[PDB]
Order: structure tokens, then C-alpha cells, then sequence
RNA sequence: UUUUUUUUUUU
RNA sequence: UUUUAUGAUCCCAGGCUGGUUUAAUAAGUCAAAGUUUAGCCAGAGUCG
RNA sequence: ACAGUUACCGUAGCUGUAGAUGAAUGCUAAUUAUAGAGUAUAUCUCCUAUGACACUGCAUAACAUA
RNA sequence: GAUUAAGCUGCAUUACGUUUAAACUUUACACUGGAUACGUUUUAAUGUUAACUUACUA
RNA sequence: UUUU
RNA sequence: GCGAGAAGGGAAGUGUGUUUCAAAG
RNA sequence: UUUUU
């Protein structure tokens, strides 16, 4: 989209008047350390998370350059891992297979009313 | 089927419906896309959370995250929605695009309108052709020898 | 236009007006490697090659047969992030 | 660094200014003998009348008139902003020509279909036949996609 | 294919109007009896398999 | 409470125990939930005197044997700033 | 401050209550659905607010003031009250009503309030009520009419009359369609 | 072939991340 | 602390 | 005939639960007897 | 997680030092205009307002076909 | 005389006690009531004031 | 604001 | 015609809650 | 606040 949308700019030697700056290098000025573990984290990291998996952002859509249509061979998926580790021995059962779905005494499949646990997927 | 909805409809609530959600903190909300009751309150019980909708990103294209495998069951089901929630639905392609306001009939000076701004972009093309056969990083002019740089964006 | 005072510059660069009520800062990015931390050296060494390593223990503890005539047993249990061409094969096949 | 937003800032702005020129151009003008104080006179506007007015210039500064501009002015309510920015809304959609019933049902309708007041032939007795197969009969709605086609 | 497909647009804006009824609402009845298709075409796909 | 106010209403000299000597002011403060404790007022100078309001605080006093409480300087009521300091 | 609550005429004496709804003292934004209109910009419940008892002097008793329901307005003068004094208690003429001075579209809180259309920027097919079978149980604001309702269509003259319709046959007759307003008849 | 639809083309990518996991 | 990218284990 | 130290009779006060990251070969696969912040369930009646 | 308590050795009991910051107070700073999460915080006395004008609908037979 | 019988479990001002105890908005993104209509509209929402007892910031 |  | 305690801590100890199941007015 | 010595 950006090639397609195109313009000429015109830019004289005043405009670059801001862009120059006095100090040559440049580095953190303010270290990374958390003051408070608890206070910091009820406070702009749970507002923040609305998902019980940590995911990463996918990739990019690829598209056609003439017709300008998406294409079916693309990127694959980017799964993450926890320490690098991707193997588990004993799996727990998990209940997300049939959500708000369950079994009767007639062997029918029936819904349920229950609020989902925040921390179902985080509690593998 | 409908035997197995019963226990989705609420006598108290309501029937089920599908709306957004508000919050996170002060001055970044970002909406949660949820399925609730009628009557339940804005920010409280939910049934089951369908994905998310940033309107507002740092790369400033709205983002949306939603389930293609849990919207189209739950409307099976028999919920409804807001008007503002079919149209984004709509260009996702879950479900027909829903006409505009006023309709689609009384759309005219609006295409007139869009056939010039497509015309407008289809010239300019052309005038930038000839620019890369003499492309000049530097380009004076007769009125102080002053320097005017050119770039592409 | 010409930049000569900081007033011409803040009118020149600053994002259109809105509404009060809606929101106008966008969502930080938290990635998974960090959520409430932000983890440099503070030493000495400050300046130095850091390689990143995921290890990747065996897949499988069974026998499993050469895939084309290529091997594809494990050799040896230290594996760097890179994935390695032996491994690129039995992968490539198993999709 | 600050080159990179220096430039994308600069092509928006220039944006911004060609489309706003487009739509200046191609605004819809008022009626025959409808001034500036005559459109906001049948609105049964209040008191503070000749004030809005003589803030305006002309007819096209008034219907692109977005909502920030209108708030600073002191002569505007919050009922009489919410009144006009209905009104510019539906006269360049031409929804308000004279308001009632008959005037919608003789001018936004006439759809004109390719099949319509037909006798059936020996082909057309064919073709709907070939489509009955192909859509389920007894499941829904079938004569919906079939009218169309 | 239908329903989501550019034919859909098109077949909201051939419609007959009422005597009583605005132009939004001649769409928004059109419109709503398309969505009632999609639900038993899903539903009869989600109990099949 | 971190804090709490009390009135004074005895003004004596208690002897420290040996073996460190000299003299040290003391004086007997009213608490608000109508309790009476000793509180040592440190810092150079005396301006209390009876029937003065004054703030105390938390403190151990080793040379005064009873004392757990100390005085508090500005924020108290008729408690001038200090001499030389 | 609100009007002390009167009985109508022909109603026996009432006892008045303590409070004006149950939750008096705990509750205060609780409505009955029975509270009185009275702020201008209403129309009252016909038979529960409109004919309270009315009392004088004994100087200001004459006949002129049994005579106040025939001398109302045109706005406050209903079917009852008009076909009194027509000739054969108004048998075998017309009745129309006329929308178009009501005190909610002219005066009121809520006068101001926003159409589907808009605002009003600029012959018609009016009712027509025949009256058949005349009743008064309480005159002169009070009867079971039984009347002809059809379609009839308005004329080109300076005021609102009725050519040659009524022509459609609607409904069989039945009870009024309306008691706030109603105008006369050719007849 | 030549999947236009948006829900044909999102329902491609769960087979093949489902496909991978599958040992 | 990435020119044309809104992608990047940047270090 | 019935309860009763595995607390029968009996006096005062306290309503139950969830909340994602979280360093260390206490490398938790659910934070390991008991610690919380938008939240779930639940909370009598009366105009005589 | 480490030291100190006669200038010999088991118990026992103390001072400083960690984290969680869900009170108050003292000194010094209003220093570009991209500053936040929770019961939105407790007891008692006098006086005033509320209570008939609260949201919506005349589709509550309306504005009614050359 | 005709029914003439009015001031909270809520909110606000002032005052006392305690180490401490909250008033400034074009209040219009949402949810929701009404409804034939994204046809109307409402302080329970949202955005600002702050002794920072927190994030980010050549 | 060395992006308001 | 429709909606409205959306400002409720006054009652209770084996209770209020949690957990396992069930529900074709 | 000011700004290519």
C-alpha cells in the first residue's frame, strides 16, 4: 500500500533545522530496574493481558504485486515456547474440547452457564 | 435442536447477545469483544470471550482478533447484535455487509465523488514516470541558487 | 516554511485534534520474553557478543529410520537455537 | 530517527489538503433564493440567529463545517449544534427535497428488472428445472438465490 | 458464495418499497432475511460434523 | 497509630541510672485515650510547661528507664524551632 | 405547587389518603402510574381529572352556570359536549377531527422535540364519524355513541369541509373513535 | 481452487498448523 | 538503538 | 423415648470466593497449611 | 542472609541488615503541554432541597398522492 | 367544609471529635431503556484536578 | 519534545 | 404502552459460600 | 529561554 500511494516531497535546508542534535552518542539514561514487583504489575501489566497464552505478533499478510490479491502459499506460524522447552511427559485432561458443552443422563450433549476461569490456560 | 440452548437463555439476564466490552487503564482503553446477557452489566459475567478490538495502535491501522470457529456456532445459536458490531463483522467476512446509513439508494453525489479521487491518483502516476529517467537528487531554481532536496515516501 | 522557533515546530509536527472522550494513545507492546522487566548488564562487560540459546532436548527416545537414505538421529543433546540441516529435513517431511 | 516521522508526517498533511479541495469543489449549493440566514431560518432556529450567521462566509464553509470549528463559537448550544449538523447531513444526501411518505416512494424507486412481465417458453421451463437440483428445496428459504438468477 | 458474495449488495438495493416506509428501511428488511439463511446453513454444518 | 496527640501536665528532671550521669528533662505526657506516659524531649533548650499540648512519637530511652516514647518539634503546638542547629 | 386532588361529578365523597404512593418517605424517585397531568403540555385522564366538583357563592348561583360545558373552547370542547346543542342531538351528520391545535404541539416541556423528519419546511382524506344511537349517562360530557365510521375526502375551500364522500364502507357501526376534539358537519 | 472467500482462506491455516503438531 | 515496513530476539 | 468429649444445653463479635508476570539446578506443569484491586452467588414485608 | 554480646565450651534470649508499602509527619523542588490500578474510602449534632415538572413513543387514527 | 392530614435506609451545608477522611468538566467512545429505522435520549460511563510513596522517557 |  | 432498589451491609454458625451432578412449563 | 562557531 505504501508503494502504491506515492508522492514527491520537497525539502529545503531549513526544514532540517530540528533534525540535527548536540550530543554525538546516545544510551539508556534510566535503568530498567522494577522498583515494585506487586504495585507495578496490578497496575499496567493486568489491564493489559486479556489472554491466559502469551502469543506473539504474527507475521505479515503477503499480497500480489499486479492484481493486488492475497496468495495461498505463505509464512507458517510462529508458536512460542517457555524456556525453549517443547515437551511434555504427562499431559494433563483438559476441558477445553467441548466448550460450554457437556454430556446428559440421555447421552445428549448439553450447554452449561459458568463463568470461564481467567487462568485456564495458564494452568496447564 | 433447540433443546440444547436451553441453558444459554437466562430468565432473570435475558436472551444472549453479543457485544464490546471497556476496559484496561486510563487513557489506552482498548475493547474486549465478550457474549453476555441482556441485562448484565457492562463489565461483569461473561460467557465465553469471542477476541478482542484495538482501535487505537501504535501503527495506526485498527487491529481485530476474533475466533472463526466460535462466532459462526454461537450465532446458531440465536444471538443477536448491536449495529456498530455488524459491520466490522461484516468486512471480516463472518457475515453479509450491512447497508450504510440512509441506505445504499441515496448514495449519488458519493460516487461522482470517489470517480474523481480514483481519476486524481491514476494521473499522478503518469507524472512521476518521467521523474526516474532524470531522477536529480538535487534541484536548484532560478530565484537565490537555494538547494531543494527530493525524496520518495 | 522554515523552522526557526520551537512554537513553528510544536504547530508543525503534532497530531490533528479529537474528541475528549475518545481514546487517543495507542496499546504498548509487551512481548513475551518481558512483561515487567527489563533486563542489561550493569558492568564492565556492556559491549559484548550476546547469542541468544534455546535448548532442544531429544524429540523422541525411539530408533527412527533414515527418511531418503539421509539419517536423521541424534548425534549429539547440545543444539543452538540455528536449526541444523539434519533436522531441517525431518521437519520439512513431517507437514 | 526524526527523519523518519519528519517525512510520513509531511505526505499525510499533503493528503489531508488535496482531498478537503476535492470536496469543496463538488459540495452541493443551496437551493434558488436560499441564503446563508434563510437555511438556518426555516430550522426554527433561536434567538442567537444573525450571530451564527455572520460568523460564516458562505454556503460551503457551512456544510464542511466539521465539529471542532463549531465549538468555538459561543453563540451555539448544545442544542442547536446537534440541529444542524442534522440538517447538512440530509439535504446533501437529498433526503429532505419535501418532507413526506409520497415523495420516497416516487423517487428513490424505480429497479428495474431484465425478467419481468414475461410469458414462460420451452427454455425457461428448462432452466428452472436444472436450478431446482442444484438448490436444496426443502432446506430454508430456496426461492431467495433462485429469483435472482 | 451468495450471501457473501458481491451479488448480495446489489440484490438489497432492487427491492420494492412500501407507502409508509423510508428508503433505509426497505434494505434493512432485505438484509435481515439474508441473515436468517446463514444460521441453518451453519447450524446443519456445525451438527454434521 | 503512628501518631497520636497528648497534653502535658507534670514537668520534672529524672535522674539517669548509673552508671551514666548527668541530668536529662523528662516530662509527663496525657494521651488522647486518656493514658499517661513518660516522653523525653530531645534537643538543646525547654519551652514546654504545664497544661501544653505536644505530638509524640515512637522511641526507646536507654538512660530513662520507663520512657518509650519521644517528642515531636514544629508540627507540635507551642514548640518553638530549635536553638543552634 | 401541585392542585389539591377533586372528585368529578357524579362520584361519591372519598377518603383522602396519608400519602400520595407508599414509598412517600423511603423512595422519592418512584412514579405511580396513575399521577395527575396537570403541567401545561398534557391532556387530562377524561374520566378521572377533567369535571371536578365545581362550587360558588351562593350570589354567583343562576342558570348561566349549569351552562359552562355547552361555552367551552373549541380547543377543550369534546363529541359529548357539541352534539347537545346540535339539532337531533347532532343525529345524522358528519364529524371530523382536526389535529392541529393540540397543547402538547404548541406548548409544553417536550415541545421541542426531534422528528423522523425534521422540521416543517411548508386536500386531504380525513374520518368521517356518523352518529346513529345516542346514549347520555351523565350529560352533558358524558354517552355511548354508536356511529358509521368512514373515509371521506377534503375540499378546496378556505376551510376544512367535506364533498362527495364519504364513499367507502369501512366497519359496521360501532363506539367513537376519539373524545379530545371535534369539529361540525355539513350535515 | 483459488479459495476467494475470506472464511475458506482462514480455515487453511488451521489445517496446517494442526498438521504439524500431528506426530 | 532498523531510510523508503506497520514486519525484525535490534544489543 | 432422644442428644451427649468425634463437644449434647448455652452468652458476645466476625458473610464466602478469583484475580494471568513473579528471578533461585526452593530452575514448579496450578506460586505449595493460611496474604489482594474493577468480579460471581446472595441479601423479608408493610398505604387498612 | 551475615555479624555483635568477659579475651574457654552446649542451651536460652536480644540489636543492625531483606522483601511486601494496602497510614501519618518533617526538609527541600510547581522544573516541556503525551501522569496510573483498588471498597472511590470511617462515627455524631443543627438547618435547607426532594415528592409530581424523571427517559422514550402521537406508529397514543400522523404532516393524509393531479 | 366537597380528598386539602408532606421532608428518608438517600444527597448537600455548617459544627464537634480524631495522627488522617475528597467538588472542577464543550460532562456526547460504549452498555442500556424506548422504538417501524445506527429515527431519539439519559450525571451510575468516560475524560481532567493530584502531598508522584507506580511504568515509560540523549 | 532532541515528534504537542 | 414499556423500563426503573442499577444510591441497599439491617438478618444468619453449621449458616452464608465452594465442589460433584442433574433439569424437553 | 537561545542556537551551524
Amino acid at each position: 500500500w505504501s508503494q502504491k500511494q506515492r508522492r514527491l516531497l520537497d525539502v529545503t535546508d531549513g526544514m532540517l533545522m530540528f533534525c540535527r542534535k548536540h550530543t554525538r552518542l546516545s544510551f539508556k539514561k534510566h535503568h530498567g530496574v522494577i522498583r515494585r514487583q506487586k504495585t507495578h504489575y496490578f497496575s499496567n501489566v493486568r489491564p493489559f493481558l486479556w489472554r491466559s497464552s502469551r502469543v506473539l505478533e504474527p507475521p505479515p499478510l503477503l499480497l500480489y504485486r499486479h492484481s493486488g490479491k492475497p496468495a495461498d502459499w505463505q509464512l507458517p506460524a510462529r508458536p512460542f515456547y517457555r524456556q525453549g522447552v517443547s515437551g511434555l511427559l504427562f499431559p494433563p485432561r483438559l476441558r477445553r474440547g467441548f466448550p460450554s458443552m457437556r454430556v446428559n443422563s440421555k447421552g445428549q450433549f448439553v450447554g452449561v452457564n459458568k463463568m470461564p476461569y481467567i487462568a485456564e490456560k495458564a494452568q496447564p | 435442536v433447540r433443546h440444547m440452548f436451553l441453558p444459554f437463555y437466562s430468565k432473570e439476564r435475558g436472551p444472549p447477545r453479543i457485544r464490546m466490552q471497556v476496559a484496561g487503564v486510563k487513557g489506552k482503553r482498548f475493547y474486549k469483544i465478550v457474549a453476555a446477557n441482556q441485562r448484565d452489566p457492562r463489565d461483569g459475567k461473561h460467557m465465553e470471550v469471542l477476541g478482542s478490538y484495538a482501535p487505537c495502535t501504535p501503527s495506526g491501522v485498527e487491529e481485530l482478533r476474533l475466533r472463526f470457529s466460535r462466532i459462526k456456532f454461537w450465532l446458531a445459536a440465536g444471538a443477536a447484535f448491536n449495529s456498530k458490531m455488524g459491520g466490522l463483522l461484516g468486512n471480516a467476512g463472518l457475515v453479509p455487509l450491512p447497508p450504510p446509513m440512509f441506505g445504499w439508494r441515496t448514495k449519488a453525489r458519493y460516487t461522482l465523488l470517489e470517480s474523481v479521487m480514483q481519476k486524481q491518483e491514476k494521473l499522478r502516476e503518469n507524472q512521476l514516470r518521467e521523474y526516474f529517467k532524470t531522477a536529480e537528487p538535487v534541484v536548484y531554481r532560478q530565484v537565490s541558487e537555494d538547494r531543494d532536496d527530493v525524496e520518495q515516501e | 516554511v522554515s523552522f526557526k522557533n520551537r512554537a513553528e515546530w510544536r504547530a508543525f509536527m503534532r497530531l490533528p485534534p479529537k474528541s475528549r472522550v475518545e481514546p487517543r494513545r495507542p496499546i504498548p507492546r509487551i512481548f513475551p520474553w518481558r512483561m515487567a522487566h527489563n533486563p542489561l548488564p550493569r558492568r564492565y562487560p556492556l559491549y559484548k557478543h550476546r547469542t541468544l540459546f534455546l535448548p532442544l532436548s531429544l524429540p523422541s527416545y525411539s530408533p527412527q529410520p533414515a527418511i531418503s537414505g539421509v539419517a536423521v538421529a541424534p548425534l549429539t543433546i547440545t543444539t543452538n537455537a540455528a536449526q541444523l540441516p539434519r533436522t531441517l529435513l525431518l521437519q520439512s517431511a513431517v507437514r | 530517527k526524526t527523519f523518519k516521522r519528519f517525512i510520513l508526517r509531511y505526505k499525510q498533511k499533503e493528503e489531508e489538503a488535496e482531498d478537503l479541495l476535492l470536496k469543496r469543489t463538488y459540495t452541493k449549493p443551496l437551493p434558488e433564493g436560499w441564503t446563508v440566514l434563510t437555511f438556518l431560518e426555516k430550522i426554527n432556529i433561536g434567538e442567537n440567529a444573525e450571530d451564527i450567521a455572520a460568523a460564516f462566509s458562505s454556503w460551503t464553509d457551512l456544510a464542511n463545517a466539521t465539529i471542532d470549528v463549531l465549538q468555538s463559537v459561543e453563540g451555539m448550544t448544545n442544542q442547536q449544534r446537534r440541529l444542524i449538523v442534522k440538517h447538512v447531513r440530509l439535504y446533501n444526501h437529498g433526503l429532505w427535497p419535501e418532507n413526506s411518505y409520497e415523495d420516497y416512494i416516487d423517487k428513490f424507486q424505480a429497479p428495474p428488472l431484465e425478467n419481468e412481465n414475461k410469458e414462460w417458453t420451452e427454455a425457461d421451463d428448462a432452466r428452472l428445472l436444472e436450478l431446482a437440483a442444484q438448490y436444496d428445496v426443502s432446506f430454508g428459504d430456496p426461492w431467495l438465490y433462485i429469483s435472482w438468477e | 458464495h451468495f450471501l457473501l458474495g458481491p451479488a448480495a449488495i446489489e440484490q438489497q438495493k432492487a427491492a420494492k418499497m412500501q407507502r409508509g416506509l423510508t428508503p433505509y428501511q426497505t434494505e434493512l428488511f432485505m438484509w435481515e432475511r439474508q441473515m436468517r439463511e446463514i444460521r441453518k446453513i451453519y447450524r446443519a454444518q456445525y451438527l454434521q460434523r | 497509630a503512628p501518631q497520636k496527640k497528648g497534653i502535658c501536665v507534670k514537668v520534672r528532671v529524672q535522674t539517669p541510672r548509673k552508671p551514666n550521669s548527668g541530668l536529662r528533662k523528662v516530662a509527663r505526657v496525657r494521651l488522647s485515650t486518656g493514658r499517661t506516659v513518660l516522653v523525653y524531649i530531645p534537643g538543646i533548650g525547654h519551652n514546654l510547661n504545664v497544661h501544653s499540648v505536644v505530638l509524640v512519637r515512637g522511641g526507646r530511652c536507654k538512660d530513662v528507664p520507663g520512657c518509650n516514647y519521644k517528642a515531636v518539634r514544629g508540627v507540635a503546638d507551642l514548640l518553638p524551632v530549635k536553638n543552634r542547629e | 405547587v401541585p392542585p389539591p386532588l377533586k372528585s368529578g361529578i357524579g362520584e361519591p365523597k372519598k377518603t383522602g389518603y396519608k400519602f400520595p404512593h407508599v414509598f412517600f418517605p423511603y423512595k422519592s424517585r418512584y412514579r405511580s402510574p396513575h399521577r395527575q397531568r396537570w403541567w401545561p403540555g398534557s391532556a387530562p385522564r377524561f374520566l378521572l381529572h377533567s369535571h371536578p366538583k365545581r362550587w360558588a357563592p351562593r350570589r354567583d348561583l343562576s342558570f348561566a352556570f349549569f351552562a359552562f360545558h355547552g361555552l367551552k373552547p373549541f380547543a377543550e370542547k369534546n363529541l359529548y359536549e357539541l352534539m347537545h346543542s346540535l339539532p337531533l342531538r347532532g343525529a345524522s351528520s358528519y364529524f371530523w377531527r382536526e389535529a392541529d391545535s393540540d397543547p402538547w404541539k404548541h406548548l409544553g416541556r417536550k415541545a421541542n422535540r426531534l422528528q423522523a423528519r425534521g422540521v416543517r419546511t411548508q386536500g386531504r382524506k380525513q374520518l368521517v364519524f356518523s352518529p346513529r344511537e345516542i346514549y347520555y349517562k351523565r350529560r352533558p360530557f358524558h354517552a355511548l355513541v354508536f356511529g358509521r365510521l368512514s373515509v371521506g375526502q377534503l375540499g378546496a375551500s378556505p376551510p376544512e369541509a367535506v364533498p362527495p364522500e364519504p364513499e367507502r364502507a369501512e366497519k359496521p357501526p360501532d363506539c367513537e373513535s376519539k373524545e379530545q376534539r371535534k369539529c361540525a358537519g355539513v350535515s | 481452487r483459488k479459495l476467494r472467500l475470506h472464511q475458506e482462506r482462514a480455515s487453511r491455516g488451521h489445517i496446517e498448523y494442526l498438521r504439524q503438531l500431528e506426530r
